[PDB]
């Protein structure tokens, strides 16, 4: 009983069965500050089935650096009270409730346990109960630029799923008689040695279809082993295999037992001695607070950090630790004590919050056991950082001004940024800002441009928004939001509700880009981060771009004349299966659904386009008689949906439904099997229906069928929404509809000058005068997969799952199909927050205005297996232009608006360069081959005069530069390579 | 000399090196092993994004070290 | 993708394609009009058949979109235009230029495949009847090829 | 005898070869004169694709014959 309509993007991730585990599941979280705020968010974004909150503790102001749901009226107000309000909005599955007190027996009602801000000796009371008891136990820290998780969940931690991924499946070619399994050519399996497989659909070796699991021993690529089958036969040809995934069961060590002891999670290979550190620096926090009642060091204190520092040293020595403590380390980790930082807090608590849901689910692998984390190569070295800069203000941004100082907070008050997107990351990082205080200063701004609704799906996790503001702009919305959650953002933000390409160029122009401080990408798809990637480079802006897909993210940062930009690199590309295969060859439900949504739109989209544009356009018919790749379909569309089957009820409809029935999964099969027959064999004496091929069979209409039926349902449903008709629902109406149907007779053809022409003109003809239909037109169906009720998704499944019984593949269900056909991408609150915090560790790095490129950090990161890794950024490439040294990304040529002459002799001086091609856009303006007459016409032109004749459109008032690409010739005749070229209107 | 790859989905690679191998002799037997053209790859060693033109040797890859095998997402 | 443009072009003209001739139509970079001469020793002898390129905004990281504008009866094109072919679909790299497409097309008209045929019933003309395949061939390029 | 492979690009290239000579021969004289390797020949005659292991007279190839070479695409 999952709600789909809001759980639509997480179940692709988690699943049905996790989320019925979660929705059984009881959090409690001890801590009510930014870290426990984050956390007890997201777990109540996930769905869990309910979040017990304990934070006894009034309420400060320095508290509003990373808390956002804490107000500057809430000062002296237990911080749990307070919170509870806003949190109870999130979600309204998820009750949220406060506890004015803890006993140890109360924690056995929870599933998991999560602690914040507590010392260490409560944290052992707590964990030697939860740890006897069973119960998971997560222990959460953040000190300024560290953070540090714990996880025990038990003795006998069962772990279903270690990695998140599908199981592999392949089509086998052969198995010999020793087991060695080979694939279809050129094809991989995948698979690792120690998996288990389970085959089907094997011929000669019936006795590996039962289904049990057998080891697999790779041996190569495309081949692998699985044993001995000598009993169970000689030789098997075909089948398909599928792997098997076995639980595994994970040991913890109590709190108590991995002190002394730890396991370590390396967020970073780069430093591999730095955990061990932490381990003895957290514990001597504790101490420190202990023996200070509960005061930790204050910022920038060298009194402090010496105390500290001998506490680290006593520790180091009781616990026998044969480590050399870095001092400087360690006593940044003590300056920085009283730090809270809402990009560390959201790190984090997308971490732990991770980590609750695999402790309630049993999925994915945790972590084992302890994380320790670090980005100290954020800490600013532009400003002066001490003692008197980094003494409180009596601020909410107090905590900030513990680990940067008031001259940093002065550089991040003065920041213009440029937010593209408004999703779950356009939320995260509007959040991140206004906690950052980013933009609250006179010479401060934001603006942020997103062209999209708020959705019901969306709610699940952009919290930013609420079910009250479905159908709103999600720029709008996140703006107010922030301004309420930062009173002084008030009149700094500047929402667009326009689409960033190129026909916005008007908007952010010049003007709008030469003002920025640097952009910030929150997208999903590839064309506009190379757009925004190229505007950046072209400005010379710093980026910041950052991905998510399911549990995986990454974060790169793009720096203008020292890192490369991001269309520097290549990415896989999207997977295309080939039109034979799909048309006539289909294996595969991927293969079926693709049919299905081509179908969808042949029947229900082209036709209706046609007959709309006929009856608009006065010469259609002859533009479209020598323009479309067959004027004979589009004539008899137009006649067909116009004249020849137009309906005049609802019973019309049903029958012309089971009319494409038989034509789609009748007729075409038949002729299909009388142009290859079954027993039809290839030219090289193999027969034809074997392996990726699966020889179809011709399907009978029988109206108890579910499948049938839906596709009978869907299609009168599609074709009455296309005409206007009134349609219905009852299966008693289709009962007796179809009940009188007389199929006509059909026999497969075996086929066996100018007058063509005639028949077209007569056929046109034939049609309606346009004048004749005035004001009448045909609503085409546009597809939309979040929509339950205008049968599209039930359509292409219905006929995806005909298709696959066509061909006896194995059908899905409309939550495949709809993940399918939707280009569906997976999505979590979780990783969201992961990266909005990486994000935001970076732009303080650029505030500063680091000129190393060490000092960068490109982050990367998969949640469902506990991996974090880093590396520094590219240098962009360097080359030799004349002699000197360019830039080949960042370095451009600055050319007033001269002639081509003018530009191609200047290119000669100057350059030593000889000219052969000049474009611009999309056109070629010059070249060194073309005509003597041409190029003399086109010489002494201006560029704008020449651009403006060659794509015959004037340059619009708002454009104040051409962007120019020239290849040029040296002297001896090789070709070099050069930057573009930037023409100054 | 054998060194391991580890995938961002979680999948392990053993790999036959010798100091001396440049990069694209790396890439290409990741591409053998997982079809991954050389120009798509994605290598981390140590905090280094690993470069074509260079050696083993410039990263001081040693035995038994470690890479990640990473690429970019396009959700958010 | 303008520079790899111009570079494939520029390659072309040097040396000639000989049976080819690809260029941009009018000024765009981006739309070529190809021509394809028929193998003199094949059903397709002495016909000129029109070929539409389109180079997407990604190229040469996505393949170009080819199809044929003469009709052809071939087993592997159908009546849209569309080819047949493996490096224009998913077998697609960075490393290919517009003349080896023309060289693919040219052996493809030089001999279908009939063993995976996008036209089932010009592939079974072709496997049973092959003399009425010839002919049918001859008729179309002289109705289509030619003029 | 004599006979005649021409190429994708209009090439004609003549060969002094009998009847006996196996379709292995022909193939690395092509490799000899073009370069080719013969993994990526695909030599056509008369509609019929020529198979290692065979000789000329098996697929009648007589005085001055024609020959496809063309490569090797399968989809
Ligand atoms: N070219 C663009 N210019 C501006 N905003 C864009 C552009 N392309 C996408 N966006 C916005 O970026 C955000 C992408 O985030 P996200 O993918 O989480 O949202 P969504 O696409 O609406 O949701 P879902 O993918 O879950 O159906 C959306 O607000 C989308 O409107
Ligand atoms: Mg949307
Ligand atoms: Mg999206």
């Amino acid at each position: 009983t999952i709600d789909e309509g809001l759980y639509s993007r997480q179940l692709y991730v988690l699943g049905h069965e996790a989320m019925k585990q979660m929705s059984q599941s009881n959090v409690l979280i001890i801590g009510c500050k930014g870290l426990g705020v984050e956390i007890a968010k997201n777990v109540c974004l996930a769905g869990v089935k309910s979040v017990t909150l304990y934070d006894p503790q009034p309420t400060r102001i320095e508290d509003l650096s990373s808390q956002y749901f804490l107000t500057e009226d809430d000062i002296g107000v237990p911080r749990a009270k307070v919170t509870v309000s806003k949190l109870a909005e999130l979600n309204q599955y998820v009750p949220v409730s406060v506890v004015d007190e803890l006993s140890t027996e109360y924690l056995k009602n929870f599933k998991c346990v999560v602690v914040t801000e507590t010392s260490l000796t409560k944290q052992l009371e707590i964990n030697d109960f939860t740890h006897k008891n069973h119960i998971a136990y997560i222990a959460a820290d953040s000190r300024g630029l560290f953070g540090s998780i714990f996880c025990d969940f038990g003795e006998n931690f069962i772990c279903t799923d270690t990695d998140g991924n599908e199981p592999l499946t392949g089509m086998i070619a052969s198995i010999t008689d020793d087991g060695v399994v080979t694939m279809l050519e050129e094809t991989r399996h995948g698979l690792e040695n120690g998996d288990f497989v389970k085959f089907t659909e094997v011929k000669g070796m019936p006795g590996l279809n039962d289904g049990t699991p057998r080891k697999v021993e790779v041996k190569g690529p495309y081949t692998f082993s699985i044993g001995s089958v000598k009993d169970l036969g000689s030789a098997g040809y075909n089948g398909v295999f599928t792997q098997v995934k076995v639980p595994t069961k994970i040991s913890f060590k109590s709190l108590r037992e991995s002190l002394k002891d730890p396991e370590y999670v390396y967020p970073d290979f780069g430093k591999m001695m730095r955990p061990p550190q932490y381990h003895i620096a957290f514990q001597a926090l504790s101490a420190f607070a202990d023996a200070h009642e509960g005061s930790l060091p204050r910022p920038r204190n060298d009194i402090d950090a010496a105390e500290f520092f001998e506490f680290c040293k006593k520790i180091a020595s009781t616990l026998q630790f044969d480590v050399e403590l870095d001092e400087k380390l360690i006593k940044e980790i003590s300056y920085q004590a009283r730090g809270d930082l809402v990009a560390m807090s959201a790190f984090l608590g997308g971490a732990v919050a991770q980590e609750v849901l695999k402790a309630t689910t049993s999925k994915f692998y945790p972590l084992k056991q302890y994380f320790y984390f670090d980005s100290l190569e954020s800490l600013p070295s532009s400003v002066t950082i001490s003692e008197e800069t980094c003494k409180p203000r009596g601020c909410r941004y107090d905590g900030q001004i513990a680990v940067f100082g008031s001259e940093f907070q002065e550089k991040i008050a003065s920041l213009s940024t440029f937010l593209v997107g408004a999703g779950a990351i356009g939320c995260e990082m509007l959040k991140n800002w206004a906690m950052m205080g980013v933009a609250t200063g006179e010479s401060g701004h934001i603006s942020v441009t997103d062209m999209d609704s708020i959705e019901k799906s969306n709610l699940n996790r952009q919290f930013l928004f609420r079910p009250r503001d479905v159908g709103k702009l999600k720029s709008e919305c996140a703006s107010t939001a922030v301004s309420i959650m930062n009173p002084s953002l008030t009149g700094k933000i500047t929402s667009y509700q326009e689409r960033v390409g190129p026909e916005s160029e008007g908007i952010f122009g010049d003007e709008f880009f030469e003002k920025l401080s640097l952009v910030t990408n929150a997208l999903d798809n590839v064309e506009a981060r190379m757009y925004v990637d190229r505007r950046c480079v072209f400005f010379e802006k710093p980026l910041l771009e950052s991905g998510t897909l399911g549990t995986k993210g990454n974060t790169q940062v793009v720096v203008p004349h020292l890192t490369e930009s991001y269309g520097s690199s290549q990415d896989p590309p999207e997977k295309s299966f080939p039109i034979c295969t799909l048309k006539n060859f289909p294996n595969r439900i991927e293969h079926t659904i693709a049919w299905a949504r081509d179908l969808f739109e042949g029947l229900f989209k082209q036709p209706i386009d046609n007959v709309n544009m006929y009856l608009s356009s006065p010469n259609f018919l002859e533009t479209s008689l020598k323009t479309s790749s067959n004027p004979r379909e589009v004539l008899e569309n137009i006649r067909d949906y116009l004249v020849t089957e137009k309906p005049l009820s609802f019973e019309e409809c049903i029958m012309w439904a089971r009319l494409q029935f038989d034509k789609f999964f009748n007729n075409n099969i038949q002729q299909l099997l009388f142009n290859f027959p079954k027993d039809s064999v290839t030219s090289t004496g193999q027969p034809f229906w074997s392996g990726p091929k699966r020889a179809p069979t011709p399907l009978s209409f029988d109206i108890h069928n579910r499948e049938h039926f839906d596709f009978i349902v869907a299609a009168a449903s599609l074709y009455a929404f296309n005409y206007g008709l009134k349609s219905e629902t009852d299966p008693a109406i289709y009962e007796r509809v179809l009940a009188g149907y007389n199929p006509p007779p059909f026999a497969p053809k075996s086929g066996i000058a100018n007058k063509d022409k005639q028949e077209l003109k007569s056929i046109a003809d034939s049609l309606p005068p346009p004048s004749s239909l005035v004001g009448f037109r045909l609503t085409p169906a546009e597809f939309e997969k979040d929509d339950d009720s205008n049968h599209h998704i039930d359509f292409i499944t219905a006929a995806s799952n005909l298709r696959a019984m066509n061909y006896d593949i194995t059908p899905a269900d409309r939550f495949k199909t709809k993940f399918v056909a939707g280009k569906i991408v997976p999505a979590m609150c979780t990783s969201t927050a992961v990266v909005s915090g990486l994000v935001c560790l970076e732009l303080v790095k650029l505030v500063d205005g680091k000129k190393k490129i060490e000092e960068y950090k490109n982050g990367f990161f998969n949640l469902a297996i506990g991996l974090f890794t880093f590396s520094d950024p590219i240098a962009s490439p360097k080359m030799k232009v004349n002699g000197k040294e360019i830039d080949k990304i960042w370095d451009r040529y600055n050319l007033p608006d001269c002639t081509l002459q003018e530009l191609i002799d200047y290119f000669q001086k100057e350059e030593g360069l000889e000219v052969t091609m000049l474009s611009s856009g999309v056109s070629l303006l010059y070249a060194n081959f073309q005509p003597p007459k041409k190029l003399a016409e086109r010489l002494p032109l201006k560029i704008s005069e020449l651009v403006e004749q060659i794509t015959k459109k004037k340059l619009e008032p708002f454009r104040k530069h051409l962007v120019l690409e020239i290849c040029c010739d040296d002297a001896n005749g090789e070709d070099v390579e050069v930057p573009f070229i930037c023409i100054k209107l | 000399m054998q060194i391991f790859v580890k995938t961002l989905t979680g999948k392990t690679i053993t790999l036959e090196v010798e100091s001396s191998d440049t990069i694209d002799n790396v890439k290409s037997k990741i591409q053998d092993k997982e079809g991954i053209p050389p120009d798509q790859q994605r290598l981390i060693f140590a905090g280094k994004q690993l470069e074509d033109g260079r050696t083993l040797s410039d990263y001081n890859i040693q035995k038994e070290s470690t890479l990640h095998l990473v690429l970019r997402l396009r959700g958010g | 993708a303008l520079k790899r443009i111009n570079r494939e072009l520029a390659d072309l003209g040097k040396d000639p394609p000989s049976s080819s001739s690809a260029g941009p139509v009018g000024d765009d970079l981006f739309h070529w009009q190809a021509t394809i001469m028929g193998p003199a020793d094949s059903p397709y002898a002495g016909g000129v058949f029109f070929l539409s390129i389109h180079f997407p905004t990604d190229y040469p990281f996505k393949p170009p979109k080819v199809n044929f504008t003469t009709r052809i009866y071939h087993p592997n094109i159908n009546s849209n235009g569309s080819i047949c072919l493996d490096i224009l679909r998913d077998q697609w790299s960075p490393a290919l230029t517009i003349s080896k497409v023309l060289l693919s097309i040219s052996s493809l008209l030089t001999d279908p495949n009939p063993d995976d045929p996008l036209v089932p019933e010009i592939a079974h003309v072709y496997k049973t009847d092959r003399s009425r395949y010839e002919l049918s061939a001859r008729e179309w390029t002289r109705k289509y090829a030619i003029g």
